[PDB]
């Protein structure tokens, strides 16, 4: 499209995002979200092809049916209390649908089945923008309104997240369904502490947006979507394999990575409100994310795999645009782990 | 000639006559006499509901004057 | 100054309507912000009386307000009247 | 109830005219022997729709006059039609108003 | 989360809204404002956990107000009483409730 | 009361009629369409019966929303169709879980 | 009970046209069930939202939709007890928002101008 | 063509003086209207209060009567714990008479055309 | 004596769509050299009782094919929404006094094209079909301008009340204060109705052309009602009966001399002429109907 | 929990005012120039107690104080108020500019009489 057109719908999406963030009538929410979904259907169809066409419709019939079951608990909400400021929810069928409305916003399991596929059908920018800033307008609706949720049903989700996307990754050689399982995994470890601390959601947010901002700008730098197609990266920028390789280890949760940072605090913070059980089987899951992260490593930076003679041709030219940040997200992603203590900040 | 159209025009404006004068008529006649009074804004229904507990008869237009109020 | 003037006379030829169209649409834009009469309608709409006037109870402190409808004190609409 | 009898009886009267004509002359004996799919009109239809929202928008406008915040209310009511007049001018030069 | 832009700016975009008690036009009252005007000053600068215990009878009062689910199970049961009792046979209206009596303006 | 319940429960039935997804797409932008009909009634009854005035604003911003969704959704049908030759629900199976 | 007759025919036309058969037939039933609301919605006491319903629902997106399909192949109790005075207190209500709604109106107005931009790229094609 | 134009921006500025003209007489007219309804309010307000009080005192006694040997039946009781009055809803005054001023009472305004 | 009204506004309706082809016809003739009808009747008057009769004595063609359903639902709904469109005019009391009676109006007449949706889709025919689907899109595409020519009109009255429109007109005619909306109206009605220069497209037969003459005759009374208001008098109601009658006669001849008169538009020229003519100079004479009564202090009374 | 307390029915009897809705439309204005301070009263403790039960007394007083003056225009002014409010019932919304006239007879007779 036009690059004015695109600046414009780009600044719409973030400006409904910001209109559900400063708003304190539920109207104004509900208009924030639709005015997100309105301006985010153009950037996944940027690049017209049947799948991007098919995405967006699925997206849109995701969206469009979580939105009106958001008005039917506003209007519920309403009906038993004249009130329309978001605060405690004042009926639990209500807070139910909420719940379930904001869950599929999100893509938490048993919700999850359109992110795969939305991310495999769009392209590497507009999944970029889909897995980290579609997130933040529904986590911060749900932090408003935490007091009030019922936990059973918020750890019922996060949990069957976290399996879900574990399972799921184990199954993928593309990689952007890799991303989406990824996302649904760190999903899950978000909302599962919702209940007792909206610090450690905000602090987890952050740490998987700067680290899938990193791994998607290293897709993009290598312009690979398969596992094969990535495996030939070593033959022309081995850097870049490097820094994915050890990007990847710290999306695993291993220390001393700064993907170790959310899931240690989490787990504390479920242990000091006697819970422990979960934790545990949140841990063991995580594993599974690890072990996909660690297949993509050996496929491509610690193996080196056959290459073609036409790569010869690519050794002598240059990438033209260079996108800026991606060191320093690099950096963010992987060496933050020191500074733990500043999450006091309220991040 | 162009007056030989006049006639059918004629009947046209008959018909139309109909309804409207029709109206006027039975208003008068269910209104004892009078315009049918309108209502909207609930104030003037109001005032519509007390003359007929007024009257003594349920009809809001059988209109009580000065000689009830003894 | 030139070019605009050649600019109107071209477009006032071969494109009257969108020439009427931006005429009255920029002095509806403008008008009123300049016309006196803008405030006249606003005190019309505020002397409109909606509801019932509830009085105020008197404690000896209040000069400005009347105690009868045909007292002098209070707003005027002898103004209105003259318009 | 009173316009709920005279839509009735509007109903009821065309339903037996037309039951009428269409059984009238079914008494006597006689013989009794794609792909395209036009993406203008489908932009006409859609540019109805979003016009009409409009319209929906700027229908209170006669109530809106009585206020006494005329200024908030002309400013508010002048950004709806130059909104209005905006999509109007971005559909016509993007040459989404041709045939 | 939340970024109080309003309350930082002293903006006022949405908060003209939220209750039923908050300026209405022409100074019209809401159906419930008077025990909506109480809950919100009983829980005032109190925070939402004191405020559900301790103002439980003003909330509850509201809810009555806006439900009116006491008032109808009151009236069923009176009008469910009297129909058994007319079924039975031994109450009869009096001519002020069977369209007999005088109206008055 | 009971007049409430109805309209809940023609929600219910939109959003049941619009999870069920037999085909044609359009059935499905119908069913949305009917649950926003739904919520439109619902809260109008709400806002009119406690004299919530300023309140009055909210049902037609809502359905003006709403109609813009619709418009949206239409055209992502046209579209479809102009690929397939048909709005079938089935003819979307190139990406997969 | 009149209203609960008017409710009971609603929700018969949305399992009607819920069972989604032949999607003309299941706007027909779309059709027959607005107008039950919206006839609710009159009876009930809002002229105005309900020929809002009648007039932009019915004959703007239902017009479209079975255009497109087309180019394809109890009650009583819970009432008030006063009046409203001199006016209407919905239509004073509704007419609030050009001078309380200034944000409502920014950001609707926003939204439908960004709709028309998103339907043209949308349909663009390429 | 200019003196088209003129005539027709003359008859434009002819009827805005006239419609002036008349739209203010027709402000006074009804300030005039609303000023006669607030002259007979106070009457009205008293006798709704009147009337509203005797159609309470009335159910209160067929209450009385009817909920005699109901056991644990509390006549007059109230459903709110605060003391202040309340108004009531159209169901507890006209909820023991007949249809036809029930009817009435409820849709009677909206069904007057 | 309800019933009584309301057949007594029903009936001569359709005397008069009945006897206004025979008017049509004779003036076509006249202003064509020649005469219409005047055998049939002592100057034709017997002609449309003629015309009825071959009518309903004639087989009716069943496509033997379509669904039957909405064949039959069509006429139906034509003819009750435009017998249903006359009860709110006064004349100068109407049959039901509606606050929002303008509303009603455009709600009735933004349902009237259902009727040839459903007529086009059960026809059983592409070539029907693409025919309803342009009379359907030049009718929702004018009555957009329709509609905001309407609202700018009645910024001027105070509310949407049918009767308040005798009082704002009371000494002056609305077309002194906007004559260039009610060109636009005018033009807005015509196209409306599918008459000449916009005509592009048994018993049902019947129907539907009762229909489309009602609503002929229904928006000329509605346009004079609007733009032309007659005086009033409370203790003399048939001067003001007659005077609305013989202006809304008047525009229903000056509807037919524009059909003698002149050529028809193409499709893309008369979309072309709403869309590029008529919406901007509305959308300008909105705003301009918006800051006027503000501008002058002349705002009217009701709210 | 509580018992809602109400008058009796005998202290809600009073010698009500039996006139039509025309008839106070025409007196309105010379009945609040002269009604005003029982009306004000009764508005005041009206909305200050907003409670009908504590505002009994003022209403008897109000209608007390209409219907003497209705009584003193029916001793004083008869005929051209019947004249008055005939002109004012025959219209449909009642409006006071139709017959002017017979307001100003009207008008003069109080000026002449009281
Ligand atoms: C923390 C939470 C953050 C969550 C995630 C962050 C959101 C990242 C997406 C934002 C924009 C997308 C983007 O920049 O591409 C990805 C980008 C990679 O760049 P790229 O892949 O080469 O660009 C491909 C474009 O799609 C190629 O598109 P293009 O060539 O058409 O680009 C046109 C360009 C040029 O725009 C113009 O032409 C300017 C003209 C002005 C238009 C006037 C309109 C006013 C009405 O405008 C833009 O690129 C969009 C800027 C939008 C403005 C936002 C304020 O990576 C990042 O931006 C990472 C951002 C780091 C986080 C944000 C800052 C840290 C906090
Ligand atoms: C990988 C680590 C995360 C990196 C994050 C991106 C870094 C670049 C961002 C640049 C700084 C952004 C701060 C914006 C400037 C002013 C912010 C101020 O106006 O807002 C305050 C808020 O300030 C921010 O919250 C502090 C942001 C600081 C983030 C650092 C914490 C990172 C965790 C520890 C890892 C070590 C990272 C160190 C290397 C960067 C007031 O917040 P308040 O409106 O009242 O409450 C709303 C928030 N609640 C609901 C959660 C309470
Ligand atoms: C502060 C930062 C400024 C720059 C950043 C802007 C961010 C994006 C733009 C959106 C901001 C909207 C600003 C307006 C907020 C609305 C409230 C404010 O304007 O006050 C109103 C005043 O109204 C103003 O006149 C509104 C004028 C603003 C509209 C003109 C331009 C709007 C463009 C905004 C961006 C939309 C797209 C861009 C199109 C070009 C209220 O009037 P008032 O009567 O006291 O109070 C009503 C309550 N009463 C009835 C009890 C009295
Ligand atoms: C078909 C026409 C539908 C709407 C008809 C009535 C429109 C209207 O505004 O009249 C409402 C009328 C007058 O109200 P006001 O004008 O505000 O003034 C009274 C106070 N002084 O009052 C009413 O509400 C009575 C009518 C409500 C009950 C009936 C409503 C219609 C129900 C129809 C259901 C069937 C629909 C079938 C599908 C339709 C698809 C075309
Ligand atoms: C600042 C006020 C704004 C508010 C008022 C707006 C009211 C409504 C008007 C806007 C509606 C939409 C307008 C869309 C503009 C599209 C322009 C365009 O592209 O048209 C060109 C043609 O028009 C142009 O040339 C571009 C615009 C020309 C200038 C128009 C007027 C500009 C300003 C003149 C008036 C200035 C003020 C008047 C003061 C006079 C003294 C009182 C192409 O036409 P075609 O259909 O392709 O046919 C060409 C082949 N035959
Ligand atoms: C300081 C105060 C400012 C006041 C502001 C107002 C100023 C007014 C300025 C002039 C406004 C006049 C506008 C009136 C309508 C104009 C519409 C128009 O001009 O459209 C024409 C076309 O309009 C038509 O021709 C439609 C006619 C169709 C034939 C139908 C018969 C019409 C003739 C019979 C007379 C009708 C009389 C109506 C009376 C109504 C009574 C109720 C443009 O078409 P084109 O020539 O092709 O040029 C554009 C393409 N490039």
């Amino acid at each position: 499209m036009n690059p004015i057109i695109y600046t414009t719908l780009i600044m719409t999406v973030m400006s409904g995002t910001m209109l559900v963030m400063i708003s304190s009538h539920w109207l104004l929410i509900w208009i924030g979200f639709e005015m997100n979904l309105l301006a985010m259907i153009p950037v996944l169809m940027k690049n017209f092809n049947p799948r991007a066409t098919e995405a967006a419709t699925k997206y849109f019939l995701t969206q469009a049916t979580a939105s009106m079951m958001l008005m039917m608990a506003i209007i519920i909400n309403l009906l038993y209390s004249g009130q329309w400021t978001i605060t405690k929810m004042f009926n639990p069928v209500a807070m139910t649908m909420m719940t379930m409305a904001l869950a599929m916003k999100l893509g938490l399991s048993p919700f999850h089945f359109w992110v795969p596929e939305v991310t495999q059908g769009i392209s590497l920018q507009a999944g970029l923008l889909l897995l980290t800033w579609q997130k933040l307008a529904p986590l911060s609706v749900l932090c408003q309104i935490s007091q009030s949720i019922n936990p059973n049903l918020m750890l019922t989700m996060a949990m069957l997240s976290i399996l879900i996307g574990g399972w799921g990754g184990l199954n993928q050689t593309q990689l952007r369904k890799i991303m989406a399982y990824s996302s649904i995994a760190h999903m899950g470890w978000m909302t599962a502490v919702l209940p007792y601390n909206t610090t450690m959601t905000i602090l987890n947010l952050l740490i998987y947006i700067t680290m899938t901002l990193a791994m998607f700008m290293l897709l993009i730098h290598s312009s690979a979507t398969t596992t094969l197609s990535l495996s030939h990266t070593w033959n022309k920028m081995p850097v870049i394999t490097s820094l994915m390789m050890v990007t990847l280890l710290s999306m695993g949760g291993l220390p001393p990575l700064s993907g170790f940072m959310p899931k240690w605090m989490i787990i504390q913070e479920m242990t000091k409100n006697e819970s422990i059980i979960m934790p545990t089987l949140m841990a063991m899951t995580a594993l599974l994310n690890l072990y996909f992260y660690m297949r993509l490593a050996y496929s491509s930076s610690l193996t080196m795999f056959p290459s073609t003679n036409n790569m010869k041709m690519k050794w002598q030219f240059e990438h033209t645009k260079q996108m800026k940040l991606l060191p320093t997200m690099i950096v963010l992603s992987t060496l933050v782990l020191p500074m733990t203590p500043a999450l006091s900040s309220l991040n | 000639m162009w007056f030989e159209i006049l006639p059918g025009i004629a009947v046209m404006a008959a018909c139309l006559f109909i309804p409207g004068m029709a109206t006027a008529h039975i208003h008068k006649f269910t209104n004892g006499g009078k315009e049918k009074r309108v209502a909207h804004f609930s104030y003037q229904w109001n005032l519509m509901e007390r003359d007929r507990r007024i009257s003594g008869v349920n009809r809001y237009h059988v209109t009580k004057g000065l000689e009830n109020i003894d | 100054a030139g070019r605009i003037a050649s600019f109107l006379k071209n477009a006032w030829a071969k494109e009257p309507v969108l020439v009427a169209s931006f005429a009255i649409g920029g002095l509806a834009i403008i008008l009123p912000s300049l016309s006196p009469y803008t405030n006249y309608a606003i005190r019309i709409n505020r002397a409109t009386p909606y509801n019932y006037p509830v009085p105020l109870r008197d404690d000896g402190n209040m000069p400005d307000v009347p105690s009868h409808p045909q007292d002098p004190q209070g707003p005027s609409l002898e103004w209105l009247k003259n318009l | 109830m009173n316009i709920m009898l005279t839509l009735l009886t509007n109903v009821t009267l065309a339903s037996l005219l037309v039951l009428i004509a269409f059984w009238l002359p079914q008494l006597n004996a006689y013989s009794e022997k794609r792909l395209p799919f036009s993406m203008k009109f489908f932009l006409v239809a859609i540019t109805f729709l979003l016009f009409d929202l409009e319209i929906a928008l700027l229908l209170p406008l006669p109530w809106a006059s009585q206020t006494n915040n005329l200024k908030t209310m002309l400013t508010m009511a002048l950004f709806l039609l130059i909104l209005l007049a905006a999509s109007l001018a971005y559909e016509w030069t993007q040459k989404g108003l041709e045939w | 989360p939340f970024f109080d832009v309003q309350k930082r700016l002293g903006l006022d975009l949405d908060r003209w809204m939220t209750i039923q008690s908050a300026e209405q036009p022409h100074k019209i009252p809401g159906r419930c404002h008077a025990f909506e005007k109480e809950w919100i000053e009983c829980a005032h600068g109190i925070g939402g956990i004191r405020a559900e215990k301790e103002c439980k009878i003003e909330f509850d009062d509201f809810v009555e107000c806006l439900l009116r689910q006491k008032t109808m199970k009151r009236l069923s049961a009176i009008k469910r009483q009297r129909d058994k009792l007319i079924k039975e046979g031994k109450y009869t209206p009096p001519p002020h409730h069977l369209g007999k009596e005088d109206p008055r303006p | 009361p009971l007049v409430y319940m109805n309209i809940i429960m023609a929600f219910a039935i939109a959003l049941a009629g619009l999870l069920m997804y037999r085909s044609h797409l359009m059935s499905s932008l119908l069913c949305l369409e009917g649950m926003m009909l739904s919520l439109f009634i619902m809260s109008t009854l709400i806002i009119l019966n406690t004299h919530f005035t300023l309140a009055n604003m909210m049902p037609i911003i809502l359905l003006v929303f709403a109609a813009c969704e619709a418009a949206l959704g239409l055209s992502l049908l046209v579209m479809v169709s102009n690929t397939y030759g048909t709005d079938y629900v089935q003819n979307l199976n190139l990406l997969q879980c | 009970y009149i209203a609960f007759i008017l409710s009971t025919i609603f929700v018969i036309g949305f399992v009607g046209f819920s069972s989604k058969p032949s999607p003309i037939y299941g706007g027909l039933g779309l059709i027959v069930s607005g107008g039950v609301g919206c006839g609710i919605v009159l009876n009930f006491g809002g002229s105005f939202l309900g020929l809002m319903v009648f007039l932009i629902y019915l004959g703007g997106m239902l017009v479209v939709f079975g255009y497109t399909t087309a180019m394809a192949t109890g009650d009583w109790v819970i009432y008030d007890t006063g009046d409203s005075g001199f006016f209407s207190e919905e239509a004073m209500g509704i007419a609030a928002l050009y001078s309380y709604g200034t944000w409502l109106v920014i950001v609707t107005g926003w939204s439908l101008l960004i709709g028309v931009v998103v339907i043209m790229e949308i349909t663009r094609g390429n | 063509g200019y003196s088209m134009f003129a005539v027709g921006i003359g008859t434009l500025l002819f009827g805005y003086w006239s419609m002036m003209k008349w739209n203010r007489e027709r402000r006074r007219l009804q300030i005039e209207d609303f000023e006669a309804r607030i002259a007979l309010m106070p009457l009205f307000q008293a006798e709704k209060d009147r009337r509203v009080l005797q159609m309470l005192r009335e159910n209160l006694e067929e209450e009385a009567i009817i909920m005699k040997d109901v056991p644990d039946w509390k006549v007059g009781e109230s459903v709110f714990h605060t003391t202040r009055w309340v108004t009531p809803m159209m169901g507890e005054l006209y909820g023991l008479r007949t249809n036809e001023e029930i009817l009435s009472a409820t849709y009677g305004f909206i069904w007057y055309t | 004596m309800f019933m009584i009204n309301i057949l007594s506004l029903i009936i001569p309706i359709l005397l008069a769509v009945a006897f206004l082809t025979l008017v049509e016809r004779k003036v076509l003739g006249y202003m064509q050299l020649r005469k219409g009808p005047n055998v049939v009747g002592p100057y034709g008057l017997l002609q449309p009782i003629a015309d009825a009769l071959k009518l309903f004595t004639k087989e009716p063609l069943r496509p033997a094919t379509s669904s039957i359903s909405m064949f039959i639902i069509a006429p139906i709904l034509a003819l009750s929404l435009a017998l249903t469109m006359w009860v709110p005019l006064p004349m100068p009391y109407p049959l039901i006094n509606m606050n929002l009676g303008v509303l009603f109006m455009l709600a009735m007449s933004s349902l009237a094209v259902y009727s040839i949706l459903w007529s086009g889709w059960a026809s059983n025919s592409k070539y029907a079909l693409i025919g309803a689907l342009r009379a359907v899109a030049q009718t929702i595409s004018y009555e957009v301008t329709l509609a905001i020519i309407l609202l700018s009109v009645l910024l001027m009255n105070g509310s949407y009340t049918l009767s308040t429109l005798i009082t704002t007109q009371e000494h002056i005619w609305m077309i002194f204060t906007s004559w260039p909306l009610a060109m636009m109206w005018f033009i807005s009605t015509l196209a409306e109705t599918n008459r000449a220069p916009f005509d592009l497209t048994a018993g049902p037969f019947a129907m539907f052309f009762m229909a489309e003459y009602a609503n002929i005759i229904m928006m000329n009374a509605f346009t004079a009602i609007l733009f032309l208001g007659a005086s009033h008098d409370p203790h003399t109601p048939e001067l003001y009966t007659i005077n609305f009658v013989l202006k809304t006669l008047a525009l229903t001849i000056t509807f037919l001399w524009i059909r003698a008169s002149y050529p028809r538009f193409r499709y893309d020229q008369l979309m072309h002429l709403l869309w590029k003519s008529f919406l901007p100079l509305t959308l300008a004479l909105c705003m301009w109907h918006i800051s006027l009564p503000i501008m002058t202090a002349s705002i009217p009374p009701q709210s | 929990p509580g018992i809602v307390e109400l008058p009796t029915l005998e202290d809600l009897k009073v010698q009500e005012v039996k006139v039509s809705s025309s008839v106070l439309k025409a007196a309105a204005h010379h009945y609040g120039a002269q009604c005003d301070k029982p009306n004000k009263e009764f508005m005041l403790c009206r909305w200050e107690e907003k409670d009908p039960r504590r505002c009994l007394e003022e209403g008897k007083l109000v209608n007390q104080c209409a219907l003497d003056f209705f009584r003193q225009i029916k001793r004083h002014c008869a005929e051209p108020f019947t004249e008055y409010w005939t002109c004012i019932d025959y219209s449909g919304l009642q409006l006071f500019r139709h017959c002017r006239k017979q307001q100003a007879k009207f008008d003069e007779c109080v000026l002449d009489k009281l």
